[PDB]
């Protein structure tokens, strides 16, 4: 267990879904009512392939997307 | 109506006048300077943040146009 609650960050919940093959993603979905309207219902995904390659994908606006995460 | 009544009125009119009016343009000028400084002070944050994120200085303009990933 990662040691934190899904709602530890009030901005949104965190979901960890890793398959047995090693492929999976870690998502942070901003929740309406606790996040700014621009970032509401947006997802930041840390996708991991079965080969162990980590990539960051974000559905936010390109201006608001943090560095190192593709949009 | 008596002349003493009217002369007292004239005297009180003169007394109610002659109230010294101090300088007031200095207050307006100081307030204008403070307002201008408070208007342009937050623009330091915008320029510094845009330069920190790599946005070109020539791309930092003034206006209500929606800032993009390259223009601010």
């Amino acid at each position: 267990y990662v040691g934190v609650e899904p709602d530890a960050n009030k901005l949104g919940v965190i979901a960890v879904a890793i398959e047995d093959s090693g492929a999976g993603d870690i998502t942070f979905t901003f929740q309406t009512g606790t996040s700014s309207p621009k970032n509401a219902t947006k997802v930041i995904t840390l996708n991991r392939t079965a080969d162990g390659v980590w990539a960051c994908k974000s559905t936010q606006d390109p201006m608001f997307t943090p560095k190192g995460c593709d949009n | 109506f008596t002349l003493i009544e009217l002369m007292i009125v004239v005297a009180i009119i003169g007394i109610l006048a002659a109230i010294a009016i101090p300088q007031y343009q200095n207050y307006v000028a100081r307030s204008e300077g403070a307002s201008a400084l408070a208007t342009i002070n937050p623009l330091k944050t915008t320029v510094e943040e845009s330069l920190s994120r790599g946005i070109a200085g020539s791309k930092i303009k003034i206006g209500t146009t929606a800032s993009t990933a390259t223009e601010t």
